[PDB]
């Protein structure tokens, strides 16, 4: 079924991005990336790289912080390019990526607002694969009730918001429940999306959604013990998509200490791994560790086929991971701590 | 109840009792846009128009009946109109 | 006398019993048998009790053989066509209320297995739910019967 | 029974009564029925009418339309899967 | 003054001055249109209402008259 | 969504017509009607064998013409990271091409079959020249729609092997084999419509 | 005579005039009247 | 005399009651099912109050079943054509409005359920509700026993 | 006596037996094979035992098999039509109980073998419900037996 | 004399034995060949031992080949009508288990390698599967063969 | 002599082969169009260079005008249904490849121009592929040529 | 002797050239409109040069007008088929030569005049496209007055 | 004379005259109405200007109007067959050219209101525009006075 | 004289100038109501000037009501064929429009409400909207009288 008209709207996308893919940093690249000594070096290996030229007309005095901001620049424009270029399903689809970077920059212009800051303060930190299309919010700037009407005039989130949130919610809410309870509604109304593409974009999409939908509850479980949330609290922020929704979310709202959380995950061979692969002992990989790793086991095998969406939602999360992995080496490199050097993810 | 109620009866008592009265007199009168209304057989035919004469009078006395049940929910419902 | 069609009606009841019941029963026991799989993960002592959603299913299909049967034992060349299309009455009205009887008991099998997962007290009202499924294969049976044997 | 409107040689009215060399003669029947076999008393049997719902050249006129018809559609399925972008570079 | 705006403003004007008119003419059978209506539904609720309380007994007559007037007089009312 | 609906609808719109109609003609007696022998000697040979020549050059230039968008949208695509895929991947394309060659062949070979036959009664006609007139329709039909599924299964591993050469250059001469198979039904058309075709004559 | 000329003539006519109502119809019922500006509220 | 396919309409008439009957009593079962299987985790002691939409389901089934019953009992092989069309009206009369009821039994069902959970005052509400749905079976076997005994 | 076209009936209950149990069974065993490869990267070892749906799948097509040779070597030059309509409805009856139990077998022996490797207890409630499902193959051949040869 | 369209059936035999027979193959190949080549860049050694599904598919357009070569060398212009409707019936019989096989043989070969990537144990488990999928393409060939041959 | 209806086909061929012509050209032509319009903002100065995925879709209708203007010449009132189902074929054969070739120019010409925006090398890449399939386009010319010309 | 009804296809000639120029004029209006107010908003002064898009898909509601009027002028009581057909083939020939044509000057028009605004160098080129996807109307048109004046 | 059945296709004629402009100035209406209002929260002086397309749409059913009066006006009996189609061909003309019409206007009414909107300078371009919108209009009612005065 | 078989197009007249009338009234009613409902949440004062998109709708009901009984009181035992197509042509021709103009009233009601909650300037905006909107049922009216009174 869907092979035959797919590449008649996607097909040049879908080379381009796997063109993409093939510009990574192999396991061999990362472990030449380790041998050397300062910054200039990974100037001359990712030179050599696909990343060449990314880093001349900069400053000789080189920090993390640039090789951070070139990363996101390489990121952004890559992403640029191809949502230029893509029509309809696709770029609704794409748009359902750059919302995830949308939430993480409405948050932080709330919560300028909540604190009397100006949003023009804020516009050079929002993360650009979130940038706003539209500027009217951003130029009145004025209070946090004028920024709610404004967000859901201009902001492809405003559903989000009015299945959760009202104005008087944002007066009284914590930012990370907010957060929380975006990320939610756009997991579940995202995960519905991709089962509305059905087939091979379901069937290798889904299980990277119902993984985002699973981590979150288990993440959010074992964090929110040391804290002011409820049994109700979990309950409210959990994903409904993953496999844990017909009762894991249920034990995992019941749990209030970390033997539960492994007791729900104990049920599903993948969780089970992931879990007694992690004691978070020193010098061991933790276990968010793990589900990162797991995380980018799913995106890898999103590219097995050649004809969904899969391979965009999962090129820009291994590209996230590869620019979170570049930093950590330039890092290790930079401060000396080439000890915990090797916790990098590999990708291919 | 409620003084609603005890209006709304007041208002169908004074409908009631009129338009009931002009239907009675116009059954009494025999009169012919009422062929349709009046409850006929078909042995009211037989011998001449004495037979459905008798039931024009008798939808007649029904419908002055009927304006005395409305009288009736008139004197109750200044009734309720007070005492709601 | 008799038409060179007449058997044909007969026969496509027959037939029509068996198929829509199977399509019933085999509905049936496709979704129960998800509910069940979705369910075993965290509750696998209720494996042998809500399965009564998939013995169901099966009893719809045999509501369609105990039709289709008594129709296939019934034809001859000579027939009469009016109990030719008494049959195929029979063959759509069990086999056509089988797969509705199948789509009840595998909606309520889908939603009651996980349902009972999350609380074993569901459990009687779920066979109470699907009693009042498995009963519309019944009428089905019922008028077939009746008009097969007219 | 056999009925048609017209058994005729005219060509205005169907032309069944074809005629493979020049004739002197011409005929025609309005409302002809006709019945020479398994006759019940007075009456015809019912009539198998001349009047079918499709003539020869209707079948290969619909058999060309509803066949080139798969392909308009198919022609229209893609060109009213049409796009453009809403969205363009820097 | 500009004779460009003048000449379409006059000409949409004179459009509706003219054919306007014409379609206008037929505009007021709204008229008609909510008379037949307003009728008839008077007609059917006479129809399946007040026909049925007339009895051949008087205590059943006016009690059914009572009732079927009341009922009558609400729906004819809203 | 929108368009599918409505083929869904004239779908089972006629198909419940024909329910009504295939009880209809049984139950009322009718079945000395809907003869299906009027309908194919009625219907002429000649409409049989021109929509068998047409729909074989057609369906398979269809499949050629898929077979090359769903490869060559792929082949571009990769190609702006790894200009090499442009001459190993023009394979897939010269294999598309000869699914359209399969059927100019054919539909050539059916077309030097046909002739005039100067007759319009069914037995004057005679069974030679109905025979003809079906056997060029269905080897037609054959060559037509294997190649037709022929190219779209060439076009979609064409698309496989030239998304894979991307990647990784030494992948493409071993995919080609799945090309060698999806090349096979195609010519499997042209051996039956063959097949077919060679027993006839029109006259 | 003409009866399947008249049949196909009628059934063909008004099939494509049902078509063309019920697609056009279809294309306005189900018409995103696209009111961006307010639909939210 | 009648002629020889007069009882194929009686006979759809017949199906039809039972079929369409059935399929609005299994949409019906099925989402009143789904409804108190759904609802159980959050109010256990609700489910024995809230079979109440399946049982009304259930009443549509035997709505399709008395007329099915009627019918068959009516069919001869000498019914007169005029005869089966009165079983035919019968029959998609009950048997659609069944359906429809069904339809409406079914939405009802579980929304009411879904918000009996969250606010027990409803239960009142969403009974009268069900019989607003009900009542259309009903007015489906008025006509169905009048057409068939005319 | 009987018409020429008369075999086409039993032959396309030869075809029918065969086409449907064959899509019932190629459905079963892609739902299920499905099943079997997704699963088997989580546990190598339960690739031996997950089989059984694809066998019973498998299953399918000898029912539909079955039938279509008892009907193919029942054809013959000039069929009483009788017969013939027998082995149509002969044919759509296996060929279509197939179907279903092929659809069942699909969804069961898919969502049962991912469950198994969840839940290896899942199992031998697997194999009832399987059970359950392939049973339909033999409702119809048992209508098609006793259809093809009365 | 046979009747002059009396060829027409079996002409459709031969042509939809191949063509239907092009399409399973077809997609078998495309659906499997696909799988093959995104596999292959995470696994460059295994497309030798990958082509088995693809094989398989190709074994169904050489099915339709064989009935369709068959049918094509029978017919003439005074094939019987019976031989005629033999003909198409072994046709269809091939050409859309063949379909079916096809549509199996894709499914299970490319989740079969997508599987056999990621866990090497999987291919004894596949090509089983695939067995059992690429068998129902032969059950359409005997009966098929058996048909032509009646 | 000739049937009444029998210069119809040939019109219909005429018909057909600008028609089907025209919506291969048009289509073609809007999706490199809008390859060329995405493009320019990047790369104005390679338009002249692009429009060549344009001009190849223009072209289709131009075999299409070849062979409609071959019919129409071709048609009189005395043609045989020979003649004229001949200039059928040559209206679908033409019509059809237009209509395939210029989906096949459309959507290489879309991509092919974005793909030399951004990677220079492929213009002749794009070229080639577009010669292969602006072949299509003379393929259904040659054969209906020989069609109109037979 | 002409038969009666023949006028009708010429008369369907006259409208199809009429309502499918209209149709494909429209909507290469739609489109060609839609984008010249989107890219309005931000390049007013382009509004003078970015209405030549409409002006083509105007110009094939002429070549439509222009047929359906030389088709019309072409009526009689008892036109004789072999016209009535020409007329019906010139009709179609434009009216869906210039729907076509419609979707390309209006997916262009759309596409080329937002580019335009973005990048000013791209109306040198637009145009050219929209020469040729202007000139399939003007093919229709060409078929069309030759097969109405044969 | 002249047949029964005759004035059918002319009495269609009437009704699609009126009724597709009628859907063309309800589309037209409908869209550039939704658009009116949207804009009108943030512009409340352009509201008297804007309702330029909604005027227009109001003109393609006058246009419908005027034939469908004009054929009204010229049904009688005895309407010879020709009179009849060229009353159809009319009232398609102009009914489906007010169709296209309409659907343009409705497009570039919107478009050209938020456009205008955001932009007062879009204004003079949007009357352009949609003069070659509501122009379809015309060239359809041109061809059906010209038909229905053949 | 006259046929049977007869009455029935103007009885479908009177029919259908009733059921698509109620149909665009419906329409017009139900997205009138939901702009007005979700409108009167943000504005309580507005519902009694916003009801009026309602009473746009009420009336085109009435309009088909006025052809209805005007169709119905118009029927005789044998009218003439002419009559009853004149009258079915009326039927559709205010039926189908009253849709029209329903859908172009619910549309902008709808809308329009919105808008005017939103910035009460566009009340008279709405209104002049609903005009041209309602005269749409008007012309249906027009020519449906011009046709019943022919």
């Amino acid at each position: 079924f869907p092979e035959l008209y797919f590449n008649v709207d996607n097909g040049y996308l879908e080379g381009l991005v796997r063109g993409l893919k093939a510009g990574v940093l192999s396991q061999a690249d990362y472990l030449n990336l380790v041998q050397c000594e300062t910054l200039e070096d990974l100037k001359l290996h990712l030179q050599s790289t696909d990343y060449g030229n990314f880093l001349a007309n900069e400053a000789s005095p080189l920090t993390v912080s640039v090789i951070d901001d070139k990363l996101k620049e390489k990121m952004v424009v890559e992403f640029r390019h191809m949502r230029n270029h893509a029509y309809e399903p696709l770029a609704s689809f794409l748009d359902f990526i750059t919302y995830s970077y949308m939430i993480d920059n409405v948050i932080l212009l709330i919560t300028g607002t909540l604190h009397q800051r100006s949003i023009a303060e804020l516009v050079p930190k929002c993360h650009p694969l979130g940038s706003f299309e539209q500027m009217e919010a951003v130029n009145i700037a004025q209070t946090p009730a004028e920024l709610y009407n404004a967000i859901l005039v201009d902001t492809p989130l405003a559903a989000f918001f009015q299945d959760c949130i009202s104005e008087q919610d944002l007066d009284e809410m914590n930012i990370e429940i907010i957060r929380n309870t975006l990320y939610k509604a756009y997991l579940e109304s995202f995960y519905k999306f991709c089962t509305l593409l059905g087939g091979t974009t379901a069937d290798a999409m889904c299980p990277i959604l119902e993984f985002e939908a699973d981590r979150r509850a288990f993440i959010i479980t074992i964090n929110s013990f040391g804290t002011e949330l409820s049994k109700e609290d979990r309950a409210k922020l959990f994903p409904h998509c993953g496999r844990l929704y017909p009762e894991g979310l249920a034990q995992l709202a019941r749990a209030d200490d970390y033997e539960q959380v492994k007791n729900v995950a104990d049920y599903y061979p993948e969780y089970k791994l992931l879990f007694e692969g992690a004691g978070s002992n020193p010098g061991d990989k933790t276990l968010e560790d793990r589900f990162f790793e797991h995380e980018v086991k799913l995106n890898k095998l999103a590219f097995l086929n050649q004809f969904h969406f899969g391979v965009f939602y999962a090129f820009v999360k291994l590209k996230e991971q590869e620019c979170r992995n570049i930093v950590w080496i330039a890092e290790c490199i930079a401060q000396r701590h080439r000890a915990k050097i090797d916790n990098y993810i590999p990708i291919f | 109840c409620g003084p609603k109620l005890a209006a709304c009866g007041i208002v169908l008592s004074a409908w009631g009792v009129i338009m009931l009265i002009m239907l009675g007199i116009f059954f009494n009168v025999h009169s012919a846009v009422l062929i349709e209304d009046v409850p006929f057989t078909e042995k009211d035919f037989e011998n001449g128009p004495q037979n459905i004469y008798n039931l024009y009078e008798q939808v007649s006395y029904n419908c002055f009946i009927a304006a005395g049940l409305y009288l009736l929910l008139g004197g109750f419902s200044f009734c309720q109109v007070r005492l709601n | 006398n008799n038409p060179e069609y007449s058997s044909f009606f007969g026969v496509m009841g027959a037939s029509s019993a068996m198929v829509f019941s199977a399509m019933g029963a085999a509905y049936g026991t496709a979704k129960s048998g998800t509910g069940i799989a979705a369910m075993s993960v965290m509750r696998p002592e209720l494996i042998m009790k809500s399965i009564i959603p998939v013995v169901m299913a099966g009893i719809i299909a045999i509501y369609g053989l105990v039709v289709a049967v008594l129709i296939a034992n019934s034809l001859t060349d000579g027939i009469t066509l009016y109990r030719s299309f008494l049959q195929l009455g029979a063959g759509l009205s069990v086999g056509l209320s089988g797969l509705a009887a199948g789509f009840a008991i595998g909606i309520v099998g889908d939603a009651g297995v996980r349902g009972t997962a999350q609380q074993p007290r569901l459990f009687v009202g779920m066979i109470l739910i699907l009693i009042f499924a498995e009963v519309l294969g019944l009428y089905g049976l019922i008028v077939a019967l009746i008009l097969s044997t007219k | 029974s056999f009925h048609c409107e017209y058994v005729s040689s005219l060509s205005k009215k169907g032309s069944l009564l074809v005629t493979n060399v020049p004739s002197l003669w011409q005929m025609t029947l309005h409302n002809f029925q006709i019945q020479a076999f398994n006759v019940t008393g007075e009456q015809f049997s019912y009539a198998s009418d001349c009047a079918g719902f499709f003539s020869p050249g209707i079948w290969m006129g619909l058999l060309t339309t509803l066949f080139m018809l798969f392909i308009f559609t198919y022609g229209l399925h893609m060109i009213l899967s049409l796009k453009t972008m809403d969205r363009f570079d820097d | 003054f500009d004779f460009g705006d003048t000449m379409v403003h006059q000409a949409i004007h004179t459009i509706e001055y003219c054919l306007g008119c014409i379609s206008n003419t037929a505009s007021y059978l709204r008229l008609w249109a909510l008379s037949l209506a307003h009728a008839q539904l008077s007609e059917v609720l006479w129809t399946m209402v007040i026909h049925i309380g007339l009895h051949v007994r008087s205590l059943a007559g006016g009690l059914g008259l009572f009732f079927i007037f009341a009922a009558f007089a609400t729906l004819t009312v809203a | 969504t929108g368009l599918e609906l409505l083929y869904l609808g004239i779908f089972v719109a006629f198909w419940a017509c024909m329910i009504v109609v295939g009880i209809c003609y049984t139950i009322f007696d009718l079945g000395f009607r809907f003869d299906v022998a009027w309908f194919l000697t009625e219907t002429s040979p000649f409409m049989w064998s021109n929509l068998g020549i047409g729909l074989a050059i057609s369906l398979s230039v269809v499949g050629a013409a898929w077979g090359i968008y769903i490869t060559g949208s792929s082949i571009i695509g990769g190609g702006v990271k790894a200009p090499r895929i442009k001459t190993k991947n023009l394979v897939s394309i010269i294999f598309c091409e000869a699914v359209a060659i399969y059927g100019i062949i054919m539909a050539i070979v059916i077309s030097n079959m046909a002739e005039p036959f100067s007759a319009t009664d069914p037995k004057a006609i005679g069974h030679r020249n109905y025979h003809a007139g079906y056997s060029m329709f269905g080897a037609g039909l054959t060559v037509g729609l294997s190649n037709l599924f022929c190219g779209v299964c060439v076009g979609i591993v064409g698309s496989g092997a030239a998304l894979a050469d991307a990647q990784n250059p030494s992948l493409f001469v071993k995919i080609l084999i799945v090309e060698i198979f999806g090349s096979a039904i195609g010519l499997f058309g042209v051996i039956v419509a063959i097949l077919q075709t060679s027993r006839v004559k029109m006259g | 005579l003409e009866y399947s000329v008249v049949f196909n003539l009628v059934l063909w006519i008004m099939t494509g005039l049902a078509l063309a109502v019920i697609i056009t119809s279809y294309n306005i019922w189900n018409m995103d009247p696209g009111y961006d500006s307010i639909i939210y509220r």
